[PDB]
């Protein structure tokens, strides 16, 4: 896996360069975000238990067929089996988060995942409705205060509703 | 420095001011740097010929080019010697015919393309508009381009894939009052309450439906099961305090010909509002 | 779908050029028509559970015989799938105004539509009467604008004209 | 890639549970020290070409036999002494990707795993490289936690070759 | 197949959901800046010949390996194949500009192309630089700073244009790897 | 795009996008003298679906000018004229000199009739006629037996139609389509799997055993593997490819059996830790620690979720999982 | 003849299906695109004699050898007949003008000029360099309209891609 700041490099020795002055000047902006980037990684991580279950509570009360005897998650090893993918999902979007880059997301998470649930029939239109309700109740949380020094952090989480999509579109 | 309009605009340095087609010359430090180009290649006394690139020209002028001006002033310095010609010396239009080659202050040879009127310098284009002024004393021609003359050897240098490859952001479109209905299902359901079923949201109308049978917010709630032994009694009191209104009077508003009924029997939760509520309006017990 | 931009990409496509002129002279059209086909989907977006449950009783106001037994209007499931079925083909009207097209109705609602609609006895002049009850509807000063009608009922009748 | 963003990742990945402070914390220091190791990378940068003639000539004041002997490995035609100062900035740009980056991670995938094989193969010596090293060592001109940021990863690349 | 309208047509299809208020305004610019989209993609397609010759040469002048015994680019059917392959790239980007969608250039050119390459025996390294010579010259036709051309535009400022065609771009260099 | 969802279809993004949206029909029995473009849109139509999408140069395709000029007044464009450029040199080099008998065989299954051959007796029917006749009347079989003109109008261009359910064939042709045409910018030169030199579906066209398909511009899109022989009789060899049946107890502990295709095997990336392992690099007898990539494990579903896990976090890519 | 009329009902007729309400949507743009490009039209239809003989030494000027014994200009003959060929190429884009797009060109222009070219001995970077004044020398508010200059521009650069 490589971060955002592995992510030009990489880019750059390709091409045999030495890194230019506006390129350390725009990894000089990453540096100083910084610690916004660190409030919403300390704010998904601390919530993540609640995130998974209260998103799996309401997406079966939308979806009331998935629980029927005949449906993808009735029983204890298929709804712990369920429980268990939405935590997946939630791990690697915080962790393409602290590094800015959807690397370790895709290569660790998200290459076969379409081909696993097309091979065991898993709804993969619901698995996407349960992703997007994880992320509007974790954009939710990125922009509250409760504890965070004021100010405009509108840019970091259009960054962390992209890894989001991203791992909806991955699965539909 | 001082105003351009002092002593007329007869003054060398003040004439181009008035003759508005180059402005980035004085905008930016250029013109101290042509004037340093004939110290240093003497060419005060010979005729010779100066291609001007104009307002828009330096507009026009790419972003991983203009960063490399900045942090490298020898490429500044033979890019403003580029546009400075010692071949034919005061050299109309009208002498630039044909095809052939130019010599310049610094830098190599250039070769450039005049057929007719328009006439090319190579990656460059003499607006013929206004390009033949002709200065008597310290006498050359100046014509106008519209781009620079930028030769390929200069700029191996540069690329696009520098970091100049331009993006955009893009941001969450997200509404105030729909990411505070969100917030109470991040919070546990010991803690949370009632507030940990937050994440559903409106389903259309046939989804609750008797295939799909999808639940509502309510029965989440205790005001489904708000089922008592107690009862009003309703004849102890006063008449005319009891007060009772039907939802129409017709009998094709309470049931239609087709069962879709909004108020009889069990058609009433197939309505494509009602399938979230209120109840952030609390507490989290 | 088909729309304006996909016909004239299509078509380069198969004869294997960029976009000539000529392609970009439709996609002006798609500029100078969008004002009225998105203010009829702006309309109909808004105020569609009216639309839709109007026009599902439009079906048993004409065609009373669908609560006999063994049709298609017997039970409460039945009219739940009915008026869903309503409301999936508005959608796709929806859908046609704002991509500019036949697009969304042909590979959603029109193709596969007869075999269907014949292998479990759905009445087919009935998801029709649904659909002209609206067309008729429509006053033009009063729900919508003058072209935003045109743009609304034009897509009305492609569907009738689909499924006859 | 070795980073400290990337192993805080690595190490949580491998026990399978979510970034606690144990790597929030891993990431902040990384931070902390950015600052220094940004004006670092673009000292070095902006002065690459005075360090790569200056440190090639370094090389054959100590060992001018080099300079002189016949055979493809040394530098004694025009075409030896060409793939000399390719191999300088090769190590050069490196340290400037590990200033980068935050951590020896651009010099481990791309410049030592594999050194001492094509070292031994080819027949070069790695004290020919040492002392092209000492001299960019000495004549960075970088002062304070600037100068610890770029002599940590050139005494990294001196490590290996030694 | 997808433009831009019909993007959020199959996005609002996953849900059950009418096309109208929120995601309206979001279209309605699309046309408002849809006189300047038109007048990009013809500055793009109006120099199309040169921008593929100068692309393949360039890559050729920084890697001239590429033209020896050995080199893919070697002989004259593999050079006029190398010319054609990045005019047919070029014009599955014009497309995806034209429609504002990726999904054109995704259906139709990126998906196999990865495998096509591994079979012929490409190198990709030497293909992303051809691609990355076509971004620059697409960004400088579509911005007005092209050193060589002066193409005639009303006054304004189409940078997101700009960088929604860098995107694309960079989909072909991601896929191929 | 990839998937099954989102957009309700599966085929348009199976690599079947361009190829369902024309019909380049034909619609006059002669060209009319005067003009040339539509006409010629109808030539480059039938030239990239009868050479599989092959690049034909301008010095090459002066060289079948005359079949161009007969089709424009007094020549159909089905038969008469795909016939007319399969008798070419341009057609003949690439598709039949240059393979054995069934490699060609399945060449032009593809490129005239667009499919695959079903089993052994479709090739087997078609190889007798080469024998008896030669190379001119080897290819009127695939034109002159029954299938031809009931599939295709004779002013139509040929189509792919070995996916769909009314070309009536078997359903291990369905996935032996998808070896053979891999989305819309692949020929057969840029197919890994028969290079314009081998015959692309050897052992699994004769003995009609289905393939998994995978998608072209998956993740794993770049997985091949050989092909080998395993028992003492035909002297194969064993350890290069798993196998496809899951036989004994294995089958059915650990629960329902699949089969695991993997991509890209290198050697940095291995251990638990971000980055490679700086040293020695290989150990003493010189081997990789995959010699091959491209491997496939045979793995229960009790084990599918600690196989997972250990193949991405080591580098590799699934390709294509399948229940056996 | 490449058109918005011709794109529409030949895609049309590809699918069997009745002209929709995204055919008529490209017909608009046809309309309003029309004004630009039928006064440029009537700018190169009384203008064209001076047009083509400006043009016509501007490759005389930049390939001088053309006058020697034994090219392609060498007397008076040879001469008038290269003012006519680009006559030609002056007609075929007042031709496009008033189509709507590049089909005249595509017909009697470009298709089997690389060919004949070739084979007469005649180097199509002089008809290209004739083609590039008149685009080089048009200044868009003095000549013609604002908009009829971007059509005008657009066909030239179309024959240069062509014969380039
Ligand atoms: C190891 C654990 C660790 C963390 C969790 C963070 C925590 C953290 N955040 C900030 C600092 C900050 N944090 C935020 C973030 C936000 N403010 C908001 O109103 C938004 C809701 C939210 C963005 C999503 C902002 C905006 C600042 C800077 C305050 C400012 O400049 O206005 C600071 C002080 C630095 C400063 O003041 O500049 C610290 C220590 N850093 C760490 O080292
Ligand atoms: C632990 C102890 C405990 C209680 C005391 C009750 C308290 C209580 N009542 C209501 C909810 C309610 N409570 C009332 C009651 C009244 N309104 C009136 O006009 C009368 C004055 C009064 C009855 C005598 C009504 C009418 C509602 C429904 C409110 C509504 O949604 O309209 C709710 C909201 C939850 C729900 O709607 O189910 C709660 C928590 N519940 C508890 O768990
Ligand atoms: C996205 C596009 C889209 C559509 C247009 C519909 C099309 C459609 N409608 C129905 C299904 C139906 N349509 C009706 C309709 C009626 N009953 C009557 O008495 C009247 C004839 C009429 C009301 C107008 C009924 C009753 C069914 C269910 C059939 C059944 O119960 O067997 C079905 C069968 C599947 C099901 O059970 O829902 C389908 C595919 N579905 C789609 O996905
Ligand atoms: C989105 C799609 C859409 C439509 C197709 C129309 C259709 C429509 N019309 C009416 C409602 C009506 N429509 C009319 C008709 C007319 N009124 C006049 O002043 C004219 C003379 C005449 C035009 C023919 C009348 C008189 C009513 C009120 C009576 C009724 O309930 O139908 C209603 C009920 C809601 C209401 O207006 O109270 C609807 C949905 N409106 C829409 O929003
Ligand atoms: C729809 C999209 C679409 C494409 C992108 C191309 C993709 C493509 N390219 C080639 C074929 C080729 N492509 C290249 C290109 C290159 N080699 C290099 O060294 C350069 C890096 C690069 C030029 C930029 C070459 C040289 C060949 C020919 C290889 C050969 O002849 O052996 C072939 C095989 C041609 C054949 O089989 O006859 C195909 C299908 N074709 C398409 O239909
Ligand atoms: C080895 C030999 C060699 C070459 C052939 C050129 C090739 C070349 N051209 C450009 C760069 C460019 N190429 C063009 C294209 C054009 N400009 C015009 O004046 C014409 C209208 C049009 C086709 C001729 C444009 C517009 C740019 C960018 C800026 C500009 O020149 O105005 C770039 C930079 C790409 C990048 O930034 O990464 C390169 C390498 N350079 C070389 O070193
Ligand atoms: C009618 C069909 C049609 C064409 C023939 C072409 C031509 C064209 N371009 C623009 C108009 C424009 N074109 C651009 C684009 C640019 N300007 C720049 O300074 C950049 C260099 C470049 C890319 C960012 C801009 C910024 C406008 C102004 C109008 C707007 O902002 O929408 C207009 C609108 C001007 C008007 O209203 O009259 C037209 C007609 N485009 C079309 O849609
Ligand atoms: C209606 C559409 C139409 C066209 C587009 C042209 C295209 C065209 N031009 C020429 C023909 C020609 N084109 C040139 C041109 C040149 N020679 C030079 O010295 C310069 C290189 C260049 C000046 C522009 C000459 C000299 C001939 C005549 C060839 C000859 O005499 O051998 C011919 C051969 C027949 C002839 O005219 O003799 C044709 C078909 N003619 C058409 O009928
Ligand atoms: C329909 C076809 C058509 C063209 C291709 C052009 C071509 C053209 N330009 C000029 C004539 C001219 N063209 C210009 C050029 C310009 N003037 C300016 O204000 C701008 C700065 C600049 C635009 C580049 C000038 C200054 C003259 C007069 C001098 C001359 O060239 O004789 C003439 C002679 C007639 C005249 O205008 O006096 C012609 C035919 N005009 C046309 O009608
Ligand atoms: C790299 C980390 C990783 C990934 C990506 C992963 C995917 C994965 N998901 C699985 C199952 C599953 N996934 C789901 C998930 C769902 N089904 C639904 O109905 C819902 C819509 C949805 C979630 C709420 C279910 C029900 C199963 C069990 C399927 C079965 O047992 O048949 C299995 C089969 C083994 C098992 O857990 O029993 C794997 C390997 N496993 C991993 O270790
Ligand atoms: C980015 C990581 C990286 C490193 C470290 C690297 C080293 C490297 N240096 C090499 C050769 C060389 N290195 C030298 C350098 C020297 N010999 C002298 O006499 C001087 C004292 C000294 C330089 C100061 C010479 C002369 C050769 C050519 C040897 C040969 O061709 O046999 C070669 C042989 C391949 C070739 O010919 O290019 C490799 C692989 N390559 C890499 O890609
Ligand atoms: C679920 C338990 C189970 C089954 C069903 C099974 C079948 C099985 N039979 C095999 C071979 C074999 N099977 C036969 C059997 C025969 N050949 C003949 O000519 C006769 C007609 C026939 C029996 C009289 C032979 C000779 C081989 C060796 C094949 C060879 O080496 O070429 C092999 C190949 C492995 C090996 O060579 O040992 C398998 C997997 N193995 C199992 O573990
Ligand atoms: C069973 C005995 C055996 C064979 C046959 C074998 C081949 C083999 N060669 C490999 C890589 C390689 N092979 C080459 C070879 C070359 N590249 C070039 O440009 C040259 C033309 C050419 C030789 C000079 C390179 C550069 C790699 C590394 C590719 C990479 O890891 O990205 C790899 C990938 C894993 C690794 O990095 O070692 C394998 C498995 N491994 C084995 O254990």
């Amino acid at each position: 896996m490589l971060d955002a700041f592995a992510k030009v490099v990489a880019q750059a020795d390709a091409r045999g360069e030495f890194l230019s002055n506006t390129q350390i000047d725009a990894l000089s902006k990453m540096v100083k975000e910084g610690n916004q980037r660190l409030d919403i990684v300390n704010k998904v991580t601390s919530n993540a238990s609640a995130i998974v279950t209260n998103s799996a509570r309401a997406l079966f009360a939308e979806q009331p067929q998935l629980i029927q005897p005949g449906g993808n998650a009735y029983t204890s090893r298929r709804m712990a089996a369920c429980l268990r993918d939405m935590e997946i999902v939630l791990r690697y979007v915080s962790y393409a988060m602290i590094a800015g880059d959807s690397s370790v997301l895709d290569d660790r998470c998200l290459n076969g995942l379409r081909e696993t649930y097309q091979a065991l029939g898993t709804p993969g239109s619901s698995v996407a409705v349960a992703i997007q309700k994880m992320k509007d109740a974790s954009v939710a949380l990125a922009n509250d205060t409760t504890g965070t020094p004021i100010g405009d952090c509108s840019s970091l989480v259009a960054e962390l509703a992209g890894y989001f999509d991203r791992a909806a579109v991955s699965v539909v | 420095a001082a105003k351009p309009y002092e002593s007329g605009y007869i003054a060398e340095d003040d004439f181009w001011r008035g003759r508005g087609i180059a402005a980035w010359v004085y905008a930016t430090g250029a013109n101290k740097v042509i004037a340093q180009i004939v110290k240093d290649f003497n060419l005060t006394d010979k005729k010779f010929m100066v291609f001007i690139p104009n307002d828009g020209a330096f507009a026009r002028l790419s972003p991983q080019l203009r960063k490399a001006m900045m942090e490298d002033s020898r490429l500044v310095y033979d890019m403003l010697a580029g546009h400075i010609f010692t071949s034919k010396g005061s050299a109309m239009l009208k002498d630039l015919q044909g095809a052939g080659y130019l010599q310049p202050a610094y830098g190599e040879a250039i070769g450039y393309v005049g057929t007719g009127r328009v006439i090319k310098i190579g990656n460059a284009q003499v607006i013929p508009e206004s390009s033949d002024i002709l200065r008597k004393n310290l006498g050359f021609s100046a014509h106008t381009l519209d781009t620079f003359i930028v030769p390929k050897a200069l700029t191996k240098k540069v690329s696009i894939e520098a970091g100049f490859s331009p993006v955009t952001p893009a941001k969450y479109v997200s509404t105030t009052k729909a990411d505070l209905r969100y917030v109470g299902a991040t919070k546990p359901a010991a803690v949370g309450g009632r507030r940990a079923m937050n994440l559903m949201k409106q389903q259309p109308f046939w989804m609750y439906g008797p295939p799909y049978n999808a639940v509502t917010q309510d029965e989440y709630e205790p005001i489904s099961a708000a089922a008592p032994k107690a009862f009003v009694d309703y004849q102890i009191f006063a008449p005319g305090t009891v007060k009772v209104s039907p939802d129409s009077v017709n009998a094709n508003e309470l049931n239609p010909v087709s069962g879709m009924s909004k108020y009889i029997g069990k058609t009433q939760k197939l309505v494509g509002d009602q399938g979230i509520s209120d109840r952030s309006d609390k507490l989290p017990m | 779908m088909k729309s304006v931009i996909t016909t004239v990409v299509s078509a380069a496509d198969a004869a294997g050029r960029f976009p000539s002129n000529s392609d970009l002279e439709s996609i002006q059209g798609n500029i100078q028509r969008s004002a009225a086909r998105l203010e009829a989907a702006e309309k109909l977006a808004g105020n569609h559970e009216a639309v839709v449950k109007e026009a599902g009783d439009a079906c048993f106001a004409k065609y009373a015989y669908l609560k006999n037994p063994g049709e298609a209007g017997e039970n409460q499931e039945k009219i739940n799938k009915c008026y869903r079925d309503v409301d999936h083909y508005m959608r796709l009207v929806n859908y046609c105004l704002v991509v500019g097209g036949t697009g969304p109705l042909d590979e959603w609602g029109i193709a596969g539509a007869r075999e269907v609609y014949r292998t479990l006895n759905l009445p087919t002049s009935a998801y029709v009467a649904s659909i002209a009850y609206t067309r008729d509807r429509l006053c033009v000063p009063r729900d919508m604008s003058a072209q935003a009608g045109v743009e609304f009922s034009a897509y009305l009748d492609y569907l009738i004209n689909a499924l006859s | 890639m070795k980073t400290p963003i990337t192993e805080a990742i690595a190490t949580a990945d491998n026990q399978g549970r979510f970034l606690s402070n144990t790597e929030l914390q891993a990431v902040n220091g990384r931070y902390q020290r950015a600052t220094a190791s940004l004006t670092a990378a673009k000292a070095l940068t902006g002065s690459a070409q005075r360090l790569i003639t200056g440190a090639a000539q370094a090389v054959y004041n100590k060992f001018p036999y080099t300079t002189q002997m016949p055979g493809p490995a040394y530098a004694s035609s025009a075409i030896g002494k060409a793939k000399c100062a390719r191999d300088i900035g090769y190590y050069l740009r490196m340290v400037t990707y590990c200033l980068v980056v935050g951590g020896t991670g651009p010099m481990d995938e791309y410049l030592v795993a594999g050194l001492e094989e094509i070292n031994r193969s080819f027949d070069l010596s790695p004290s020919w490289y040492i002392e092209a090293l000492q001299y960019i060592k000495n004549s960075h001109g970088l002062s304070g936690q600037v100068a610890n940021e770029a002599n940590a990863y050139i005494d990294y690349a001196i490590n290996t070759l030694s | 197949m997808l433009d831009a309208f019909s993007r959020v047509v199959v996005n609002s299809d996953a849900k059950a959901a009418y096309v109208g208020g929120s995601d309206l305004q979001a279209l309605k610019s699309f046309i408002a800046d849809g006189n300047k989209r038109l007048d990009a993609v013809n500055s793009i397609v109006s120099n199309a010949s040169c921008m593929v010759s100068d692309a393949v040469s360039g890559m050729i002048c920084e890697n001239p390996g590429l033209i020896s015994p050995g080199g893919n680019c070697y002989t004259n059917r593999r050079m006029a194949a190398c010319l054609r392959d990045g005019e047919i790239i070029l014009r599955y980007v014009s497309y995806a500009l034209l429609a504002g969608d990726a999904s054109v250039l995704e259906d139709r050119c990126l998906n196999g192309l990865k495998e096509t390459y591994i079979a012929l025996g490409v190198p990709t390294n030497s293909s992303i630089r051809a691609v990355s010579i076509m971004k620059a010259q697409a960004v400088a036709f579509i911005t007005n700073t092209a050193t060589e051309r002066k193409m005639s535009f009303a006054a304004g400022d189409c940078t997101s244009l700009a960088s929604e065609v860098a995107s694309y771009f960079d989909r072909v260099g991601a896929a191929i790897s | 795009r990839l998937g099954t969802v989102s957009g309700n279809s599966s085929l348009d993004k199976l690599g079947l996008d361009k190829f369902l949206s024309e019909s380049n029909r034909a619609y006059t029995p002669r060209a009319q003298p005067g003009f040339s473009s539509e006409y010629e849109q109808i030539i480059s139509a039938t030239y990239k679906q009868l050479f599989g999408n092959a690049y034909i140069m301008d010095s090459e395709r002066a060289e079948m000018a005359k079949q161009e000029s007969m089709f424009r007044d007094g020549q159909l464009t089905l038969k008469d004229f795909c016939r007319a450029l399969a008798k070419t040199e341009q057609y003949k080099k690439r598709f039949f000199d240059s393979r054995p008998l069934y490699g060609a065989i399945e060449l032009n299954f593809k490129n005239i009739l667009g499919r695959t051959p079903d089993g052994l007796e479709h090739y087997r029917a078609k190889s007798a006629v080469y024998d008896t006749k030669g190379y001119e009347a080897f290819v009127d079989a695939f034109f002159d037996d029954g299938e031809y003109d009931e599939v295709y109008d004779d002013y139509t261009v040929p189509f792919y139609r070995g996916y769909k359910t009314e070309a009536n064939l078997s359903m291990a042709a369905f996935t032996h389509f998808f070896r053979m045409v891999r989305g819309s910018s692949t020929s057969d030169k840029a197919n890994p799997n028969s290079m314009q030199k081998d015959i692309p579906l050897n052992y699994y066209g004769i003995t009609k055993t289905p393939l998994a398909v995978i998608a072209p511009g998956a993740a794993g899109t770049a997985y091949t593997e050989s092909f080998a022989g395993t028992g003492s009789w035909q002297s194969g060899r064993a350890g290069l490819n798993a196998a496809r049946v899951a036989l004994g107890v294995p089958a059915t502990a650990n629960g329902k059996s699949f089969r695991v295709e993997v991509t890209g095997y290198t050697q940095p990336g291995f251990g638990i830790t971000a980055g490679t392992a700086v040293g020695k690099l290989y150990k003493a007898n010189k081997l990789s620690r995959y010699p091959r990539s491209n491997k496939s494990y045979v793995v229960g579903f009790d084990e599918l979720t600690p196989l997972y896990q250990r193949i991405t976090k080591n580098g590799g890519t699934i390709a294509s999982i399948t229940p056996l």
